[PDB]
Formats: structure tokens, C-alpha cells, sequence
């Protein structure tokens, strides 16, 4: 069986420019378990990213939270890049502070 | 009413070493322990503040359990290959969840033990805690072996005993968070899409537990079928977030109300865009 | 607390 990841990118607290925060990429609903997740700042991979421990929902699909401390600015762009066996090419989801 | 749940995952990875074993433990919606065989010094470790007061015999003992479980699950991956006539070149996954639910008085409501092999139901302990439901011919082999080895009785003993007893302990030790509902911080945002339409987004942030209801009404008519409702997501601080959005015709915004239902709120909450 | 039944083969 194969299930492609659902992806949400978002901040822990509502964004204010210049105020420290956490950038989250929540990946869920996927199978099998191997997954590659990167947080990007202006198209470039962020180095210090942590993640939660692998768990799964009642339908057996896996979920993980990847996160890093960040400070949002007006024109700095952030995104999450996800690869999985079900993905032909990596999926990139841009961070929108309104979402 | 409360629950304790352990989730074990074992994943083979030929060419990349012995199978990885990961276990996590939850009380309700709060993760409190983890184990990863790919950790530097693999051991059971705290993930919630109220379990940290557990002494070194707890952690050493749990670490002992996890290492023995990892070994057995690796054996089980090999057995599965035989059952399903699969090659030693493929990667495969065993997932198991077990635990207990208790009522508000602390009595066992229900025990659980169910599993999947490669994401498909394998075998589950029935609610009677004395019989198994096997999903296929491979699991039927396991079912017979487990009936012979009295596996259900020993599991039942754990579920009715230590599981409930330790859950009650955790709920008392962590009562200031586990039994203290945290209501969402809520607000409505407004985003023009054009000169003729706008998005109204209703936010619920920082709430616990995860269960919540977020709905939009137009003139007091439910709009669930026109609402984008995102899956509830972890904030990263043991609380949760969710939002619900509707695209509305410009000029109708004050006719829309957001309705929030949550355990941490005494009453149904009603919100509008405040320009 | 995890179960101490750790020996169970399928
Ligand atoms: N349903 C089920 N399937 C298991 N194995 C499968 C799917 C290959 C399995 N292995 C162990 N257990 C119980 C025994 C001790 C507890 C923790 O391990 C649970 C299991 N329960």
C-alpha cells in the first residue's frame, strides 16, 4: 500500500515581522514511513531542523512534525520541501502567514 | 474519560542495517515517552514534564522492555517474510498499537491491541480481551500460535492491571495539564481575493485537547459544504491549531459568523470579522 | 508503562 503525504506549513504563533517564532511543516497521512522533509529559507535548505518521533493514526498512516526557530520578515520567503516514494518530484509548499 | 496508547513501529531496510524500531507513548493527546533504536544511546526518554519525576528504575526498565521488543519485532519481520513468501530485499513495516481506556472514575472501559503489516490490518485483540480477529491467512497462523501460547490472557492481565494503574498515576501526576482543558485563542481574518469576493478565515490556536468544532454560518445557516477546513495540526508546544475559511461575496461579510465548540470553553463561542 | 510481554513471536 502507498499513501502520499498531506502537508501543512505554518507558524507556531501568528507571525509578526522581527519577532522570534517557530516554522512548522506537518506531514501526515503517508505510507510507507520513509520521508524526506526540508525547511527552506529563500529556496535554500535550513540546517538546524528538528522533528517529532514517528507515530501513526488509526488508519496506520504516519505523521511527523518538522520545525525550526525562525524570525519572519517582510520579504524573506519560507517553504517546506517534501519527498516520498509516491512523489514524482519533491513537493514544495510555500509558507503563507495567513494560513 | 482517558486513554493510554503505545505505538510501536518496526521497519526493515536491507542494505541499510538492522530494522529500525520506534516506540511512542501517549496519554490522551499528549506524548510522554519515546524510544528510537537509531538514537545514539537508545533508551526510553521523557517527552512530557510530568513523567520526568519518574526514577531511574522506570527508565532503565522501560529501556530494557524496548530493546527486547525491538529484538522480537525484528524476528517478527523475518517471520512475516516466510508467511507471505516475500524476498529479503524488500523493506517492510510492522505497526502495533495497544493500551487502555478508563472512565472518569478510573475503571477500565476498554483494552486495545491491534496491528498492521505493510499498512494493512493484521491481527487485533477483540473487545472481550480473550479472542483475536485475524485479517488474512498469515494472521490466522499467528492467531493459532497465540491461542496455544495463551497470549490473550497475559495481554488481558496487563490491560486490566498495570495499564490502568499506571494511567491513573500519570493522570494524577500530570493533572495540571492533562485534566486542565486549554481553550483556543480565536480570531477572524479578512482577505480580499478581488473587488467582488473575500476570504473570511476563523482561527483557533493553542488549544488542548485536539477535539474541536469550527463552523461558519451565513444568516444562521450552516456553510460546512462551502468551508475549507484544515486538518487539526500540532502547534509544536503540545497544543493544537485549526482554521476554517469561506469565500464570500463582497458585502456579505457581516452576515457570516464563526462558531467554536471546545471542552475548554464553557459555552459555544461566536465570532465575526472585526474591521 | 509498557507491557513486559516482550517475547511474543507472530
Ligand atoms: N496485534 C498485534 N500484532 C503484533 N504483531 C504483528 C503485526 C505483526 C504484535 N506484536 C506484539 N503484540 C502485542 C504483544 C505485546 C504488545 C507489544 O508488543 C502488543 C502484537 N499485537
Amino acid at each position: 500500500i502507498q499513501r502520499t503525504p498531506k502537508i501543512q506549513v505554518y507558524s507556531r504563533h501568528p507571525a509578526e515581522n522581527g519577532k522570534s517564532n517557530f516554522l512548522n511543516c506537518y506531514v501526515s497521512g503517508f505510507h510507507p514511513s520513509d520521508i524526506e522533509v526540508d525547511l527552506l529559507k529563500n529556496g535554500e535548505r535550513i540546517e538546524k531542523v528538528e522533528h517529532s518521533d514517528l507515530s501513526f493514526s488509526k488508519d496506520w498512516s504516519f505523521y511527523l512534525l518538522y520545525y525550526t526557530e525562525f524570525t519572519p520578515t517582510e520579504k524573506d520567503e519560507y517553504a517546506c520541501r517534501v519527498n516520498h516514494v509516491t512523489l514524482s518530484q519533491p513537493k514544495i509548499v510555500k509558507w503563507d502567514r495567513d494560513m | 474519560s482517558h486513554s493510554m496508547r503505545y505505538f510501536y513501529t518496526a521497519m526493515s531496510r536491507p542494505g541499510r542495517g538492522e530494522p529500525r524500531f520506534i516506540a511512542v507513548g501517549y496519554v490522551d493527546d499528549t506524548q510522554f515517552v519515546r524510544f528510537d533504536s537509531d538514537a545514539a544511546s537508545p533508551r526510553m526518554a521523557p517527552r512530557a514534564p510530568w513523567i520526568e519525576q519518574e526514577g531511574p528504575e522506570y527508565w532503565d526498565g522501560e529501556t530494557r522492555n524496548m530493546k527486547a521488543s525491538a529484538q522480537t519485532y525484528r524476528e517478527n519481520l523475518r517471520i512475516a517474510l516466510r508467511y507471505y513468501n516475500q524476498s529479503e530485499a524488500g523493506s517492510h513495516i510492522i505497526q502495533v498499537m495497544y493500551g487502555c481506556d478508563v472512565g472518569p472514575d478510573g475503571r477500565l472501559l476498554r483494552g486495545h491491541d491491534q496491528s498492521a503489516y505493510d499498512g494493512k490490518d493484521y491481527i487485533a485483540l477483540n473487545e472481550d480481551l480473550s479472542s483475536w480477529t485475524a485479517a488474512d491467512t498469515a494472521a490466522q497462523i499467528t492467531q493459532r500460535k497465540w491461542e496455544a501460547a495463551r497470549v490473550a490472557e497475559q495481554l488481558r492481565a496487563y490491560l486490566e492491571g498495570l495499564c490502568v494503574e499506571w494511567l491513573r498515576r500519570y493522570l494524577e501526576n500530570g493533572k495540571e495539564t492533562l485534566q486542565r482543558a486549554d481553550p483556543p485563542k480565536t480570531h477572524v481574518t479578512h482577505h480580499p481575493i478581488s473587488d467582488h469576493e473575500a476570504t473570511l478565515r476563523c482561527w483557533a490556536l493553542g488549544f488542548y485537547p485536539a477535539e474541536i468544532t469550527l463552523t461558519w454560518q451565513r444568516d444562521g445557516e450552516d456553510q460546512t459544504q462551502d468551508t475549507e477546513l484544515v486538518e487539526t495540526r500540532p502547534a509544536g508546544d503540545r497544543t493544537f491549531q485549526k482554521w476554517a475559511a469561506v469565500v464570500v461575496p463582497s458585502g456579505e461579510e457581516q452576515r457570516y459568523t464563526c462558531h467554536v465548540q471546545h471542552e475548554g470553553l464553557p459555552k459555544p463561542l461566536t465570532l465575526r470579522w472585526e474591521p | 508503562l509498557t507491557t513486559k510481554l516482550t517475547n511474543t513471536n507472530i
